């Protein structure tokens, strides 16, 4: 209904540029793509109809983050939109601002919702604003040993030290004892204060048993909200996400039900408006716990987008130009759950010494296609050279079956057709 | 030959004829030139070493020389060259 | 048959060494640079398609076979338009 | 260093430790032998020949050798080989 993009511009690198390029292509859109000078080799600026030098005299791995160069070169190209991707400016509100005061469309949220997200103090507010249950634990940051006393005496026993400036692991240690307590306090207190920026910590109950579910929420300018369906992801190395089961293996219909609603009644309350994702987390006995909200499109949405068979990146560029989802055929009554499917990440971290990664040259690659072998390769090639600067991956490898078992019986024969060697 | 329309052609063909249809065949044949480096266009890549070509604002390329064959068959050399990311080998 | 349901359209292309200009007079020689197309409902069957490879005068001349899939058939025929235009055979 | 120990490899580390160690880690390191023929064990392939390997009856692959490069960085060479159907290069 609205102007549409005739450009769009991609602000990352690796499997996220390639299909970005896929789906703009698919529509009859102009492409173009940035790289620095050491990502040079990569295959990811050849399926593109321009590429563009940037951040010539920085960090191999701060040259992706320099604002006004990206701003500088949508300027001069005539660009119309930009896609953040995930992971390269995508959660950073103050890139979102810069892109609307230039004139360019945000393929995304608004910088507003973007801001509410990220610390964990509003979105915890948030959540406990209306149901959507949390886990206890301090609202306030802790930074002293005795509160952690009387947090650790009134609720339970054995507690983990959550750090913030990172969602990442940082500090994530347990405790089981008292003479343990004070030292790894000690020492989680030192590490915050030394190595990261604010010493903001929390005291909060360790879930023995954890097991969570994603949702994937997608909404428009109108206040329409659309979820697709949950997702299982347990497996983790340490807090590494390791391999993903598209449907849910064994929930009940009734939590189901109760989880999808609770997704959608706080996508609406924040008014929030693209590709978002819900985390959550469950207890053996069932205990929906709410963990945070991503703002941006996660890794592993392929795996729904298989089910579904309805085109994430497709919806999102249509709602980036205004389309209401009516007008696109997307109804929550419309879309069905057909058969199952199994992610894995292909990496170069040596599984034997401690997941250390490994770098080097690839003297033999291979790949496998079958009837329900679906291929992403990121930089995966013949006398490829993997960079210890950025990230691991090599290849994203999706199975589709009618079956659970069918499915990894599949994904067990394509991984066992793949060579990779050197 | 061809389904180009220009007058700038004609009047350069009808100048000279002869050099026009060769200067026609051979941007046929190798497609788009004076987008080389000068030192590129004048001898050629060194061994095993990356330099960069570009065609538009956009276009831009990346080639790396691998490595050259010998007779093979016929007197084909096998010329390995690498892209920006892959490798290539010419006949 | 109470089992088995319909579930969306596609397409069948092969890709063939044949000349669709003169008579579609099959052609022999040796493949320079091969890359690839998959994508969202692209599914591949490499026959015999890699770098250097030799295609024989005497055998059939089918390189790969290309499905594409889709929900209705204009996006079918537009994934394996795009699909089509990303594999590159020269030579 | 054992992975495969029998009642005859005590018996040969009885008699001769030193020559076993060397042995066993010098083919584990280079994979198993006794596949080639004496004209590859002893002298090896040459450029612009096919030859023949026969691991084990069921199996029986094909190597062309096509080229080596020249040593640049980390004396660490790449040679280009060419198994039954594709093309490798080696570190
Ligand atoms: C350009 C196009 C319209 C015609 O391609 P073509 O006639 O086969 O050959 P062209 O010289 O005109 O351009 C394509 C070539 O330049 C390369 N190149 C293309 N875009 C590039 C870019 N932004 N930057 C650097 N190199 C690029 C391509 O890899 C291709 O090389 P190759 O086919 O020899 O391996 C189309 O084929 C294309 O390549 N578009 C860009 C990539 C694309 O369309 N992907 C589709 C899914 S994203
Ligand atoms: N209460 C809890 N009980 C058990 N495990 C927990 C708990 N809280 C967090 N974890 C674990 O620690 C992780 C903390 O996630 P955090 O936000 O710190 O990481 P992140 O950098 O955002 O990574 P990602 O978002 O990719 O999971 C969880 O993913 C989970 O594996």
């Amino acid at each position: 209904e609205y102007k549409p993009i005739k450009k769009v511009m991609v602000a990352n690198r690796g499997e996220i540029a390639i299909r970005v390029f896929r789906a703009c292509t698919e529509l009859g859109i102009r492409t173009v793509a940035i790289y620095s000078e050491q990502d040079t080799g990569q295959m990811h600026r050849q399926k593109a109809d321009e590429a563009y030098l940037i951040g010539r005299g920085l960090a191999p791995v701060q040259a992706y983050l320099h604002i006004p160069d990206i701003i500088k070169v949508a300027k001069e190209n005539n660009v119309d939109a930009v896609h953040p991707g995930y992971g390269f400016l995508s959660e950073r509100a103050d890139f979102a601002q810069a892109c609307q005061d230039a004139g360019v469309r945000f393929i995304g949220p608004s910088p507003e919702v973007v801001r509410k997200m990220g610390d964990k103090v509003e979105a915890r507010a948030i959540a406990i604003a209306a149901g959507v249950p949390v886990v206890p634990g301090t609202d306030a940051p802790i930074t002293s040993l005795h509160e952690a006393h009387e947090f650790s005496n009134t609720y339970g026993f054995p507690i983990i030290f959550k750090a913030a400036y990172g969602g990442g692991g940082r500090g994530m240690r347990v405790v089981h004892s008292y003479e343990e307590l004070e030292e790894n306090y000690t020492r989680a207190y030192s590490e915050a204060l030394a190595a990261f920026g604010n010493g903001a910590l929390f005291v909060e109950k360790f879930i023995e048993k954890p097991r969570h579910i994603e949702v994937q929420i997608l909404g428009d300018q109108y206040g329409n909200i659309l979820h697709l369906y949950e997702r299982d992801c347990s497996i983790q190395r340490r807090h590494q996400k390791v391999v993903e089961i598209a449907p849910a293996a064994h929930l009940d219909p009734q939590l189901r039900t109760r989880l999808t609603s609770d997704s959608v009644k706080l996508a609406k309350q924040v008014g929030y408006e693209n590709a978002g994702t819900v985390e959550f987390l469950v207890d053996r006995h069932g205990k929906h716990y709410f963990i945070e909200v991503n703002s941006r499109l996660q890794v592993e949405h392929t795996v729904t987008e298989e089910i579904t068979d309805v085109d994430l990146v497709h919806a999102q560029i249509h709602v980036a130009e205004g389309r209401s989802l009516p007008d696109l055929g997307l109804r929550q009554e419309n879309i069905r759950i057909n058969g199952c499917a199994i992610q894995c990440r292909v990496t170069t971290e040596d599984p034997a010494r401690s997941f250390q990664p490994d770098t080097g040259r690839i003297e033999v690659f291979r790949s496998g296609e079958g009837m329900g072998i679906r291929l992403d390769n990121a930089s995966a090639f013949q006398g490829a050279v993997i960079s210890p600067h950025y990230d691991s991956l090599l290849v994203k490898v999706i199975a589709h079956g009618k079956d659970h078992p069918t499915a990894a019986t599949k994904m067990s024969r394509a991984l066992a057709e793949f060579r990779v060697r050197g | 030959h061809g389904e180009e329309v220009t007058p700038e052609d004609v009047l350069s063909a009808a100048m000279y004829p002869d050099v026009f249809a060769h200067f026609k065949d051979f941007t046929a044949t190798f497609g788009p030139l004076d987008s080389l480096n000068t030192r590129l266009f004048l001898q050629g890549p060194k061994i095993a070493e990356e330099f960069e070509v570009e065609l538009e604002r956009g276009k831009t390329l990346h080639i790396k020389a691998l490595a050259v064959s010998d007779l093979n068959r016929a007197g084909q050399r096998q010329v390995f060259f690498e892209l920006n990311g892959q490798l290539r080998s010419i006949l």
